[PDB]
């Protein structure tokens, strides 16, 4: 108020006046008339009376049990296991990126994000790292050698790749007994299975050679869908695999309707059968327990989906001159890389 | 010169960014999304400050017939005359600049170094030709980020509480308006570090906010704070006269068993008070008059 | 300390120069103009509290006019607000001839100079403060005066700090150096015969018996050279044993 | 507050502190690394409190030690290290002094 | 204490483990700080606040401070006589009754705390889940190295979702479209009469910021509730990896052990769950949950 | 202000204090226990509130100060605000 | 609890507390208490924010009046150059080198 | 405190006195064994730098 | 009543300078593994069910009858950061900066970087004390190789040390002055000690017996002993000591090699208080100050604050999920309301699309970094494409602002370009 | 510092020693302060005059004697930033 700030600035000016003037004087310190000691009646702020201080509060709002509810609602929700933090996959097991200078050198996701430039990207205009250029033969030197640089990146490269997180048998990756992964069995079965989707496996054994524009614009009419959205969702559903849109998976219902019966035709009553319905808007393939499309997968990692993915290359990922793409292919062999 | 370089900015241009530039650093700035390259976050304040760090970098010293801002008698006449000029609180303000930038330096001086210190203001060492062959040669046998003294004082062990963040007092304007209210371990809450270490922020922080507020500190919080380690200090002394801070080198070696503690620890879960601050106030140790003289003896008035 | 009606009423708690025997006061009134506390002679009994310091129980007793009361004396005063403790020799005027009961239960205290100049209650006295009203007149005292009208007359011109040649009262401290923050703490090494005795810094490389030393660990700087040369600040390593080394600074 | 304890730089005389009659030059002692010495009265104008007293009740060591033996028997150059002294000239010669 | 502790624990896992985004412990502690000064400002006023109990038929009155500290004790002069034990028993109950008084209190404070420390955790969490990017996976999905296999029993879960497919709707919106229906309101007929009925002029006292005075304590203005985009906002993580990569890697250290454990308890709060609703068994009869990995 | 434009040839060394020893080839006193034997009286830091009618501590820990700045060239080019 | 009340002022005896009235009513009216629970002690509401008034406990590091103003102006001007350059009211994703 | 029944605040519970403030920096007062030449530390002017 | 001063105590050693520490040692100092949970207990995760104990009986917890949820107070999480530090800290981290190398560490703070073959392998890039040599005194017993040959093998004492805390003595038997020092200066560093120099001294008379000479190293005011003993505990740093070797030097063997050998013998015998304290499992007076965190926090949980919520576990389980998750066409309009139009522009994990959105100036700065990726012979071709159109018109590939071209060096018609581009814009 | 020491240990001696400073004590450091001609000394101490105890009490005044003293201090000795009447040219200075 008007007598706290004036207390406060009464209690600055005699503390040293000549900073409340324009031209500020030499500040030396003098005496005090009080005694060596006047900091004892002059030292703090001001303080207020006290019967204002803690009854002065106005009431505030019963945030009620309403509000209660919905709040333990969000944390009991967010609590639930996000995918990938148990097993984190090369990219986050690669990202690293530190800000000291002997980090860059060895480029540390060199090999695997060469490995991601290789296969969803055009040789067109890309990047590619070289353990040529790379310190240790690319690779971590292995442990005796080095005096502690390949120690302490093989360290940094554990401690930002370790997984956390409660995994499908109930444990922490370390703890003490609970192994997973034993022999790799996890990769094995994630091999032995793919990411395979029935709907955009159908989707391509239907069109097989078509540009994806072709397509686009043949199933949008003039004005039935937007060629832009449309080509979005398709992209971004067909490669990157995502559960596939509404609206392009009702093109898709009408569309593929033929190969949708020749999926539709030998069910007995009670197995599965491909139904692309969007009751909800949910596109969570455990909501629909992957109806909504062939998956097996709640949700994919888009990059191992891409990567298993351009590996099934009938796709045209060389733009080259056919025969001469296939002769090359041939020659070189099977080794090609 | 330092008018120009210094305190006239203004004279001062940055680069002018482009428009893509200026989108784009909003952009990735005020939303901070997946996978950022490093390209994007080099702010003009601080372009600014290196700027002018380039600028005393590169001040150099000789007649200034030459394309020379000054010499050295031109230069630390100009010191004289200021370091004549400054009062105090000029020199608790100059000597806290000693303080934090070059005193921690003095530490970590090398005879390695000593060419490019004298660099500094472009002196000659007598022996300039030995040195430079010999310090050419010991920075030679380490990285060049290993011996160059500008980048040496770059990592704070627990970098979690940084400095930076305690020179806005916390909950300033609560504990400024009835620290009587407001003891130690209100606040002991607010820094997950040791105990001992925390008090420490606290006593600092009351002054920084008490400086701020350009009003007298009160020099005995240290003392309310560690009042047990201050009548352990004072009993200390006259115990072992000696005169300073006892160090846990002359600490009694009785050893206590397991369970000394219970007594206090029944005593602590029992004792209920009246209200707060019979709970909490800093006269909770003092006891006797021992107690009290043994406090207030430093306290003549 | 609180005001209603501007006259500050404060809690405090006397208690016996040993803090055996205390009395509280809930809302006593604070009257910058009286300069002794007069607490009701009932106390000096309540508060006597013999201990050995003070063999009876007082230091000072004396009968005096206001004779009325007995002067006595020293007296721990402690008001809530105040985290020193304020000692007075307070009047122990009788409630015969001062019977003071003002209303039902109530007392008619008053805190009295002698005590508000041990207080930070002391900072309401000069001009802008909740006493400065109150004030006895006197030169130095003009009753009325806007309280910036002293402060300008005085020296008043601008705001803290607001002309640019005063510095900042906030870049006051651009640093607080807490050790353990900032790059560890330091090596203490001494020469003498205790850290509080022997100074911080060994003896520089300039000594007579360092030179033959200093002389080796320049040309043989790969072997190990005997001498005294280390006990010297400058040492082989780059890193001299100059005083305040911070040995566990991450990046040394 | 520290008492005015004994035996220490200011307090020791000459022939006590250091081995040699030293000059008690109120100006530029070097050897106690002082600069200049203004001597005003003792106790005059520090406060009446601060008026500790005089400890003394411990070992002058730089003076006198208890069980004194050569450090290092051998060479014969030693004492013990009570006994710091400068070497003294062949015949001293003695200039004269305006 | 240890329920904002385990709260604030587990909402660190979570704004690290769904968000590349570490939180500042400078902020970590700040929360519980406000907590624990929010059971200060509790109890100092719950020490001006008496409660009374009495023993049998009110004959020991009992007055108390409602922490717990026994202030007066009026007594009948028929338990004079009782004993010394018995008087003792006797103002023990008496004590203990007006306890249970004072802590029924308290309890129905700590739920305020509770609630006023919720509604400052929301825009927090609303912060990590209110956003395009917030979603999780069923929580029997055997999360595999490329993905999440599926779940065999229960089928066909409900998938829910927070968030409008629509364009953003955020609190901001409807806080300002609130004041909007506020002042429509207050031009309404029957708006600007309610304003100057009774009903209107305590809505605006103890709900108008913008007129507290110059010197009031509380909010001096209207106050949008807070936004912390998570998946938004490189949090913390940016400033470690600049300025050190060890501090780096032991705060994302620090948050996934703690979401690892806020993990390892709702486990085993499941595991009492079942072995209370006859789902589990006491002792390990189902290996192959944990030997077929 | 009090500006003179005066010259100056030779300045000091830099203070670094680690100026390298003018280097001897025998030593006047080859006797090398007497730097590990020499006592002294005590320092004794503070006598009663250290008070001295000169400033004497913090008068010449100014004065070292102010010629090492001027040395340092006030010690900011260095790096002040990198950070 | 013999001590606490001994501190509490040793048990005062006042004769008929409990003992009921022919009426049925009681002597010597009771004790009564005056507690509940506190409706303006949120302690949010107390430490706020320093500049602005959002009370709660988040820490926001805010920027200084000024140094947002002409930023996020030129913000503006920059992106209604460089997106919508022709004037036309249309964003043109596609502007020059020199836009 | 007279009944014994006092939370103890003793000093075995008094942890390290720190040193909150820094105190000065302690600049190298020259002695008599630090002269940049051997002359001046003769055995015949020094018996030591104090 | 004690009239040993404190001021008055140690004796000087000339310029010899000795450690000490202000409160405790410098090892001891930090809290890293402890503090931020990097220890194999936080790792293997057995027993982090127990800070959950609580849940054993749902409506019990719930309840909140017992604030004891703690395995260790009132709190799970009480003074992790005092208390726990009562423990003598017999085993502590000690340096633990991997910040740089152990190499660097050893080479920036200590001499023995420079010396290299001196340090033996264990300890190669560890010390970070400058070690000061000082040789006790060479010898030379003649060695047969043969009865015909015999060499005059130098016989090395000496002994390593740093008055910090450090200091090792080796004895060699080598054919030459330097290669005997050398050998017994790695048998040194091999033969490394060191000392709880937190009670400046030992506090209990150590009386061992190294090979044949009988040592007793008892606390003094100051250190009293030989001149090479004095010396040897200054080079350990001992400012209250005294060591007392054969009861007096007519007591025979005396011999640089017994000296140096008994002294260091005795220093290693001696037992830490801390260590003392902990092996009697008692709790040292010294580390009591740690409790009192603790013994605070357990008087101020009065009422209130050990007051538990009602009904709040904190435990808020797994119930459903939840997917915000948006089509990409559609989050690509989702903020443009709240935020910058076009919010998501560039985010990969954010966008699964990773180009969308994007004006072709950026995208045109995604390819300046990307560089030219080799050309196989099909690839290969007579046709100029707009890559070199544009190198010679040397112009750039960042002029064409108004051409929907991004990416020059795609073999593709330009509709073809604007087609592979128009999904997105 | 001499007459500061002097000024607090008349505050503080219990023997001869004044409980309230007297306006003999506060003129004649004053006049001290004129003679050795500290400025910002001079200064704080009139300021911490016009704030003491007993210039509120009016007990002790800053006399006519005193202010036109002070003045004419701040008058000759020198300002950091302004001239004050007191200085001297030099006809040479137009050197510079």
């Amino acid at each position: 108020t008007k007598e706290y700030k004036d207390r406060l600035l009464s209690k600055q000016f005699f503390h040293n006046p000549q900073a409340f003037e324009v031209i500020p004087d030499r500040r030396d310190r003098a005496v005090t008339f009080g005694g060596k000691w006047e900091y004892q009646r002059t030292h703090g702020l001001p303080t207020v009376d006290r019967n204002e201080l803690e009854n002065g509060w106005s009431e505030v709002e019963a945030v009620t049990d309403a509000e209660m509810h919905v709040i333990e609602q969000a944390l009991r929700d967010i609590s639930g296991r996000r995918p990938g933090n148990f097993i984190k996959s090369p990219t986050k097991k690669n990202t690293l990126q530190l800000n000291e200078s002997w980090w860059e050198p060895l480029e540390f996701g060199w090999e695997q994000h060469n490995k991601e430039q290789k296969a969803l990207v055009d040789p067109t205009e890309q990047r590619l790292i070289d353990s040529a250029s790379l310190p240790f033969g690319g690779k971590i030197p292995p442990f005796g050698t080095t005096i502690g640089i390949g120690e302490r990146i093989r360290e940094i490269a554990e401690d930002y790749a370790k997984g956390f997180g409660l995994g499908p048998h109930g444990h922490s990756p370390s703890h003490d007994t609970c192994q997973y992964n034993t022999l790799n069995a996890e990769e094995d079965r994630v091999r032995e299975l793919g990411y395979k989707d029935a709907l955009v496996r159908l989707f391509d054994e239907k069109m097989a050679d078509k540009d994806v524009h072709q397509w686009a614009v043949e199933q949008c009419a003039d004005g039935e869908a937007d060629v832009r959205q449309l080509l979005l969702s398709l992209h971004e559903w067909r490669e990157r695999g995502r559960p596939p849109s509404l609206m392009l998976l009702q093109v898709l219902s009408k569309y593929l309707e033929q190969e949708i019966a020749a999926f539709n035709e030998g069910v007995p009553s009670s197995v599965p059968k491909l139904s692309l319905q969007t009751v909800d808007g949910t596109l969570s393939p455990s909501g629909n327990s992957g109806e909504r499309s062939g998956t097996i997968w709640a949700d994919v990692e888009p990059t191992a989906y891409a990567l298993q993915y351009a590996s099934q290359a009938n796709h045209s990922s060389l733009d080259e001159p056919f025969i001469l793409q296939l002769l090359k292919s041939a020659q070189l062999g099977g080794r090609n890389a | 010169w330092y008018l120009q370089n210094i305190l006239s900015v203004e004279l001062l241009k940055l680069p002018s960014r482009t428009n893509a530039e200026k989108v784009a650093i909003y952009r990735n700035q005020k939303h901070s999304l997946s996978s950022k390259k490093k390209g994007e976050a080099a702010q003009d304040d601080e372009i600014l400050a290196n700027i002018i760090k380039e600028r005393w970098r590169t001040l150099e010293f000789g007649d200034r017939d030459a394309g020379y801002p000054c010499t050295f008698s031109d230069y630390i006449q100009f010191l004289n005359e200021w370091f004549k000029s400054l009062d105090e609180e000029g020199m608790q303000r100059l000597r806290e600049h000693f303080d934090r930038r070059i005193r921690p330096l003095l530490a970590v001086m090398s005879p390695v170094d000593i060419l490019w210190l004298e660099a500094l203001t472009q002196n000659s060492p007598h022996n300039k030709e030995q040195l430079q062959r010999r310090i050419a040669f010991q920075t030679s046998l380490g990285t060049p980020e290993f011996f160059d003294m500008s980048k040496r004082l770059r990592y704070e062990i627990n970098e979690d509480y940084k400095v930076r963040d305690e020179l806005g007092p916390e909950l300033f304007a609560l504990w400024s308006k009835a620290p009587e209210r407001w003891p130690p371990e209100r606040l002991s809450k607010m820094y997950g570090l040791d105990f001992t270490l925390v008090r420490k922020i606290l006593v600092w922080h009351h002054f920084k906010a008490c400086y701020d507020a350009c009003v007298e500190p009160d020099w005995t919080l240290p003392k309310r704070l560690f009042a047990l380690e201050w009548i352990r200090d004072v009993r200390a002394r006259k115990h072992g006269l000696f005169y300073g801070k006892m160090r846990f080198a002359e600490q009694k070696i009785t050893f206590y068993s397991d369970r000394f503690l219970f007594r206090d620890l029944v005593n602590r879960r029992e004792a209920s008070y009246a209200n707060v601050w019979e709970m909490d106030d800093p006269y909770r140790f003092l006891q006797t008059e021992q107690d009290y003289e043994d406090y207030w003896g430093d306290n003549y008035d | 300390f609180r005001m209603k009606g501007g006259e500050m009423f404060v809690e405090y708690k006397i208690m016996s120069r040993d803090h055996r025997r205390s009395i509280r006061v809930e809302d006593a009134i604070v009257d910058p103009s009286v300069a002794r506390t007069v607490v009701p002679l009932s106390w000096l009994e309540q508060l006597r509290s013999p201990s050995l310091r003070l063999h009876t129980g007082y230091h000072m007793e004396e009968a005096v006019y206001v004779p009325n009361a007995i002067l006595a004396g020293p007296v721990v005063l402690s008001i809530t607000g105040q985290s020193v403790p304020v000692v007075l020799n307070p009047y122990f005027v009788p409630d015969d001839t001062w019977g003071i009961r003002r209303n039902r239960d109530e007392w008619d205290l008053r805190l009295g100079m002698d005590a508000i100049e041990q207080c930070t209650l002391f900072s309401e006295l000069r001009p802008g403060g909740l006493l400065y009203n109150k004030l006895p007149s006197s030169q130095n005292v003009t009753r009325h005066e806007p309280v910036r009208a002293t402060l300008q007359r005085y020296g008043m011109k601008c705001g803290l700090a607001e002309s640019p040649l005063v510095p900042r009262p906030w870049t006051r401290m651009r640093y607080m150096f807490i050790d353990e923050l900032q790059r560890g703490p330091k090596l203490t090494e001494f020469v003498g015969h205790n850290p509080r005795n022997g100074t911080q810094w060994r003896f520089s490389q300039h000594s007579k018996y360092f030179r033959i030393g200093v002389w080796r660990e320049t040309i043989r700087r790969n072997d190990m050279n005997e001498g005294l040369h280390g006990h010297s600040s400058w040492q082989k390593s780059p890193q001299q044993a100059v005083p305040e080394v911070r040995l566990m600074a991450p990046y040394p | 507050w520290a008492p005015n304890m004994e035996w220490g730089i200011e307090n020791t005389p000459s022939q006590e502190q250091y081995q040699e009659h030293v000059p008690d030059t109120p100006d530029a002692d070097f050897r106690k690394q002082r600069r200049i010495q203004s001597r005003p009265v003792k106790w005059f104008y520090e406060s009446h409190y601060t008026r500790t007293g005089n400890f003394a009740g411990f070992q002058p060591l730089r003076f006198m030690q208890r069980r004194t033996e050569r450090e290092v028997r051998w060479p014969d150059v030693i004492n013990a290290a009570v006994q710091i002294q400068k070497r003294k000239p062949d015949a001293y010669i003695f200039k004269a002094i305006p | 204490m240890e329920v904002y502790r385990r709260i604030t624990e587990r909402v660190r896992g979570a704004l690290w483990a769904h968000h590349g985004r570490l939180m500042s412990e400078r902020q970590f502690h700040r929360i519980l700080a406000y907590v624990y000064n929010n059971k200060y400002e509790h109890q100092i006023r719950f020490d001006r606040m008496e409660v009374v109990g009495r023993a049998w038929e009110g004959r020991v009155e009992v007055v108390t401070t409602p922490a717990g500290y026994l202030k007066r004790v009026r007594v009948n002069p028929c338990l004079e006589e009782l004993s010394s034990y018995r008087q003792q028993q006797l103002i023990l109950a008496a004590y203990a009754d007006a306890c249970a008084q004072g802590r029924r209190l308290m309890e129905k404070a700590e739920i305020n705390i509770y609630k006023q420390f919720l509604k400052d955790l929301k825009p927090i969490v609303m912060g990590i889940r209110d956003n395009p990017e917030f979603y999780t996976v069923p929580e029997d999905s055997v999360e595999t190295v490329g993905g999440t296999l599926h779940m065999g029993q229960g089928p066909t879960p409900t998938t829910y979702r927070t968030i409008p497919a629509a364009k953003a709707h955020i609190p901001v919106d409807e806080i300002r479209a609130r004041q909007e229906w506020e002042k429509k309101w207050l031009n309404s007929p029957q708006g600007q009469s309610w304003a100057l009925t009774l009903r209107g002029k305590r809505y605006f006292a103890l709900h108008g910021p913008q007129y507290r005075p110059r010197g009031a304590p509380g909010a001096k203005k209207v106050t949008m509730p807070l936004d912390l985009p998570a998946p938004y906002t490189s949090m913390d993580e940016r400033r470690l990896l600049k300025k050190n990569w060890m501090a780096y890697l032991d705060n994302k250290h620090v948050a996934e052990v703690m979401w690892t454990r806020a993990k390892i308890a709702d486990r085993e709060k499941l595991q009492r769950r079942l072995q209370e609703t006859g789902q589990a068994w006491h002792r390990p009869i189902n290996k192959e949950a944990v030997s077929r990995w | 202000m009090k500006y003179a434009d005066l010259e100056l040839t030779t300045r000091g060394e830099f203070p670094h204090g680690m100026k390298e020893p003018g280097f001897v080839k025998k030593l006047d006193q080859n006797i090398p226990w007497y730097f590990s034997t020499y006592r002294s009286m005590y320092h004794w830091p503070i006598t009663g509130d250290n008070w001295s009618d000169l400033n004497e501590a913090e008068k010449h820990h100014d004065l070292h100060m102010f010629y090492t700045l001027a040395w340092w060239k006030l010690g900011e080019g260095i790096f002040d605000a990198n950070d | 609890i013999s001590d606490m009340v001994e501190d509490a002022g040793g048990l005062e005896v006042v004769p008929g507390l409990g003992e009921l009235d022919a009426k049925g009513t009681p002597v010597v009216p009771p004790l009564q208490s005056n507690a509940h629970v506190p409706q303006n002690v949120s302690f949010y509401e107390m430490a706020r924010h320093p500049w602005e008034d959002a009370a709660s406990s988040w820490r926001r590091d805010g920027f200084t009046e000024g140094s947002l103003a002409n930023y996020e102006a030129q913000y503006r001007a920059a992106e209604r150059a460089v997106y919508d350059e022709e004037g036309r009211g249309g964003h043109n994703y596609w502007p020059s080198r020199e836009a | 405190y007279a009944r014994g029944q006092h939370p103890s605040y003793d000093m075995v519970y008094a942890g390290p006195m720190p040193e909150i403030f820094p105190n000065r920096y302690d600049f190298r007062k020259p002695t008599r064994w630090d002269f940049h030449d051997i002359e001046k530390q003769g055995k015949y002017k020094t018996s030591g730098p104090y | 009543k004690n009239l040993n001063s404190w001021y008055a105590k140690g004796t000087m050693r000339g310029g010899v300078p000795r450690i000490y520490y202000a409160w405790m040692r410098p090892g001891s100092f930090t809290r890293r593994r402890f503090e931020k949970m990097r220890n194999p207990f936080v790792d293997l995760e057995t027993g982090t069910s127990l800070y959950f104990r609580d849940t054993r009986d749902s409506a019990e917890a719930v309840a909140h009858a017992a604030d004891s949820k703690g395995l260790k107070g009132m709190d799970n999480a009480i003074d992790l950061y005092n208390e726990y530090r009562i423990v003598p800290d017999l085993y502590p981290e000690g340096f633990q900066w991997k910040h740089k190398l152990n190499t660097e560490y050893n080479q920036w703070r200590s001499n023995t970087w420079l010396t290299p073959d001196l340090i033996p392998q264990e300890h190669r890039g560890r010390f970070l004390c400058n070690f000061q040599l000082n040789i006790v005194a060479y010898d030379m017993r003649v060695v047969k190789f043969s009865p015909k040959d015999h060499r005059q093998w130098i016989y090395c004492v000496l002994y390593v040390g740093s008055g910090k805390g450090i200091a090792g003595w080796g004895r060699a038997v080598a054919p030459s002055t330097q290669e005997a020092k050398k050998e017994a200066i790695r048998e040194a560093f091999s033969n490394i000690i060191a000392v709880d120099l937190e009670q400046e001294g030992p506090m209990y008379p150590v009386r061992v017996n190294a090979d044949g000479v009988r040592v007793l190293l008892y606390p003094a005011k100051r250190i009293v002993a030989n001149f090479r003993v004095a010396d040897i505990l200054c080079a350990f740093g001992f400012q209250h000591a005294g060591c007392r070797i054969n009861l007096k030097a007519t007591n025979n063997p005396k011999s640089p090699t017994h000296t140096v050998e008994g002294v260091f013998e005795a220093v290693k015998a001696l037992r830490s208080v801390s260590e003392i304290a902990a092996s009697r499992g008692k709790v040292p007076h010294s580390l009591i100050y740690n409790i009192y965190p603790y013994l605070e926090e357990i008087r101020r949980r009065k009422g209130m604050m050990a007051m538990h919520p009602p009904g709040k576990d904190g435990l808020l389980m797994p119930d459903r999920v939840v997917d915000n998750r948006l089509p990409d066409h559609l989050k690509k309009g989702y903020y443009d309301d709240v935020y910058w139009k076009d919010f998501f522009a560039g985010s990969r994990e954010h966008l699964n699309e990773p180009k969308m959105g994007l004006r072709g100036d950026e995208m045109r700065q995604r390819l300046e970094s990307a560089q030219s990726r080799p050309i196989s012979s099909s690839t290969g071709s007579g046709r100029r494409t707009l890559e070199d159109v544009l190198k010679r018109l040397g112009k750039t590939t960042k002029d064409l602002g108004s051409i929907p071209i991004v990416n020059p060096r795609l073999d593709i018609k330009l509709p073809t370009h604007i087609k592979r581009n128009y999904s997105l814009h | 510092r001499r007459a500061e020491a002097l000024w607090y240990r008349a505050t503080e001696d219990p023997y001869f020693g004044t409980p309230q400073h007297t306006q003999r004590q506060a003129e004649a450091l004053l006049r001290v302060y004129v003679q050795t001609k500290q400025r910002g000394k001079a200064i704080d101490f009139m300021n911490a005059l016009r704030g003491s105890k007993e210039f509120l009490l009016g007990s002790i005044c800053i006399t006519p004697e005193m202010q036109e003293s002070y003045d004419r201090l701040l008058d000759t000795t020198p300002h950091p930033h302004l001239l004050t009447n007191g200085f001297t040219l030099e006809s040479n200075a137009a050197k510079y």
